[PDB]
């Protein structure tokens, strides 16, 4: 009986409890999602007496696992092939890694474990790093890091993660704790295809990998999902504290939970306080989307809605854009400065942004304020489903599978209420976890089966 | 500010015509797009002028003048990318049809789709990727239940299956169920002789539409010639003569 309160003056349970006249209670419960399940069970197919109802007295200090075991063993119950047989130990046990599935990927980005480049080059230590150019005033980027399948060379090339215009608030997050050598392995055995356990001492920061990888993800993949499980609600809440500290927008962020919860954290993730949350964030998509319709300078007395702002920003900025780029791609320094209409929209930013020296530089600024622009046409892209969901719940449901990537889910919750969450987008791409021997084997395979097959396979990379 | 010296500056700029198009799009974008003609039609026979030499900066020109002309947006500057499109498609470089999809999307309209959606076709001749990722994109981009029936459509005709299913899968959950039975058809030509995807498309088309036993005595043939002789096949025909 997992108790929500006793009666009160108006018979209902606690949440300051009223003048308790007497010394009765009378107080509600309700101990799992397969609470009158086990009981139905036996009053129904076996016809057996009753539990539930024969009560004599109460005393303080399941059939949900049962549950899952039917659906599971009734389904397909198609896993993975690189983990169903590391689950039943038959194929050798060292398959289920990066070395033993085939499609490791061929350069990743292994930008937030290294932010200096000669930080990496010592935490490569066994792998001659062929970094491609060799100004040390150049080299200290999300690299582009190759390791090939001679044949152990860390083959670093330089990158530069595109502008986002011209404000100086967005300067695109970076990891601070250069974590361990075999833990940036741990990283990227977690990002290439198969298995990964990490054995983390007191004090290495598991939770530091797990932030990692989530990072690592969300740059290798922009598309696919993470379900990050845990045991208890420790690492989510944790791992959501670190990753407070990356490059994710809240619309790519959610979580289950087993009920009710307090918010661990600084910010809410949580259903309407996100659904609220990011109704203000669409609020600002908006004003921005409407004073950039000033900035074209077009009349008009009302307001708009997401559907007309996405429709109006590839109408107006995109075709504006066009005429920029077909000036600009065709280009002096000047025409990168003036033949921007942007001038009334940066026109609330820092000074302009086209530089007028470096021709390329400006056109930097120019497309990063264009994408910016079209950041928020895309932030109204993400709020169309905001304004198509009716309701708290749902909006959070709809904004979970849709576009958050991201998913912090508890053990026993999602083993509970993993059957909504296939139904309404369980989407379980890659699966990182914390609190590994702080689970079972029932509560390591009973989430082995969030999805069904997709043409005779699974949705687990 | 006469629009006849301004298409006389434009057909009698002489030399390099970059000049040309840059202070035709300045002074164009100045004063009034009444010009509309003028550049049109200017555009074009630049286009017999030019069109034997570097294919940069003339149809950058073009394109320029195209987007410039139009002054917020408007219905030439698109069904003229439209026919823009039509030209940039012998490319040998797909970079046409991305930077052209922004001309027929240089507003949201019936523009474009038509154009985008068969330069998906010619995409998915022999590289299903732009195929199969503008189908998802589509279905997941601006609302209209028609085009992710299209896309079913044109996934049926090339050789992946799973891109023909997936357009019905997104139509099923978010003619249209005739043209999905047509791909389930297409699908279950006598192949897969396992006798499982002919079976399945039919249990699923006459789920999401219904035949008053029409398909459902096609699908009783298919699966009872394609049955067995044990109690599996007792009962599967006992089955159908019941139902």
């Amino acid at each position: 009986c997992e108790i929500q309160g006793m009666l009160d003056d108006k018979g209902r349970v606690i949440e300051p409890r009223p003048n308790l006249r007497g010394e009765s209670r009378t107080f509600r419960v309700f101990l799992d999602p397969n609470q009158y399940q086990q009981d139905m069970t036996n009053t129904i197919q076996n016809g057996a007496e009753d539990v539930y109802e024969t009560f004599n007295i109460i005393m303080r200090r399941f059939k949900a696992v049962l549950e899952t075991i039917r659906n599971l063993m009734n389904t397909d119950c198609v896993v993975p092939d690189w983990l169903h047989d590391i689950i039943l130990g038959y194929g050798d046990p060292s398959s289920a890694h990066y070395s033993k599935m085939p499609n490791q990927i061929a350069t990743l980005d292994f930008n937030d474990t290294f932010l200096s480049i000669e930080h990496l080059k010592a935490s490569f230590p066994g792998h001659n790093v062929k970094v491609t150019v060799e100004d040390p005033a150049l080299q200290i980027p999300p690299f582009r890091i190759t390791f090939p399948v001679e044949a152990k060379t860390l083959i670093v090339e330089p990158h530069v993660i595109p502008n986002r215009g011209p404000y100086p608030y967005n300067q695109p997050k970076r990891n601070t704790i250069q974590f361990t050598h075999t833990q940036i392995e741990a990283i990227r055995a977690g990002m290439q295809p198969g298995l990964t356990m990490v054995v983390g001492p007191p004090g290495t920061g598991k939770t530091d990998v797990a932030v990692q990888i989530i990072s690592n993800i969300y740059h290798n993949f922009p598309e696919q999902r993470t379900l990050i499980v845990t045991h208890s609600n420790q690492a989510l809440n944790q791992l959501f504290e670190k990753i407070m500290a990356l490059d994710i927008d809240e619309r790519h962020l959610l979580r289950l939970g087993h009920g009710e919860e307090e918010l661990e954290t600084e910010k809410d993730f949580s259903r309407y306080g996100r659904v609220n949350y990011v109704l203000a964030r669409r609020i600002e998509l908006l004003e921005e989307v409407k004073r950039l319709q000033k900035s074209l300078g077009v009349p008009g007395d009302a307001s708009y809605t997401c559907e007309t702002a996405g429709y109006f920003f590839l109408y107006q900025v995109m075709s504006r854009w066009e005429e920029y780029i077909s000036k600009v791609k065709n280009p002096d320094v000047t025409e990168v400065s003036t033949f921007f209409p942007f001038h009334e929209y940066f026109a609330n930013a820092p000074q302009p942004i086209f530089k007028g020296r470096s021709y390329e530089e400006d056109m930097e600024i120019a497309e990063g304020c264009f994408r910016h622009i079209k950041k928020i046409f895309t932030q109204l892209e993400e709020f169309r489903a905001s304004e198509l969901l009716r309701s708290g719940l749902d909006r959070s449901k709809y904004l979970l599978v849709k576009e958050a990537k991201i998913i912090a889910m508890t053990c026993t919750h999602a083993a509970l209420k993993r059957h909504d969450l296939v139904k309404l987008g369980f989407k379980y791409d890659n699966i990182l976890m914390e609190e590994a021997a702080q689970i079972l084997e029932i509560e390591t395979f009973i989430p082995l089966l969030l999805q069904n097959p997709q043409d005779g396979f699974s949705r687990l990379k | 500010f006469s629009v006849k010296c301004w298409l006389r500056y434009i057909e009698f700029k002489q030399g390099a015509p970059k000049p040309r198009l840059n202070q035709l799009y300045e002074r164009a974008l100045k004063l009034l797009p009444c010009s509309y003609k003028l550049w049109y039609r200017y555009l074009k026979a630049r286009r017999a002028q030019v069109k034997h030499r570097c294919v940069t900066d003339p149809a950058y020109e073009d394109v320029n003048n195209c987007h410039e002309r139009a002054f917020v947006f408007m219905h030439k500057m698109p069904r003229l990318w439209l026919d823009y499109c039509q030209f940039l498609m012998d490319q040998g470089r797909v970079t046409h049809t991305r930077r052209t999809f922004d001309r027929a999307l240089r507003a949201l309209p019936i523009t474009q789709h038509s154009r985008i959606w068969p330069l998906y076709l010619r995409f998915l001749r022999s590289h299903p990727l732009p195929e199969t990722a503008v189908r998802g994109y589509r279905r997941f981009l601006k609302l209209s239940p028609e085009s992710a029936e299209e896309y079913i459509e044109y996934l049926k005709s090339s050789d992946r299956l799973d891109e023909a299913a997936q357009r019905l899968a997104t139509v099923v959950n978010d003619n249209y169920q005739l043209w999905h039975e047509l791909c389930d058809l297409i699908s279950q030509n006598p192949d897969k002789v396992q006798s499982l995807n002919v079976d399945a498309i039919i249990r699923g088309g006459l789920t999401r539409f219904t035949d008053q036993l029409g398909k459902l005595w096609c699908s009783l043939a298919d699966y009872y010639i394609r049955s067995g002789h044990f109690e599996k096949a007792r009962d599967v025909y006992e089955e159908a003569i019941r139902t």
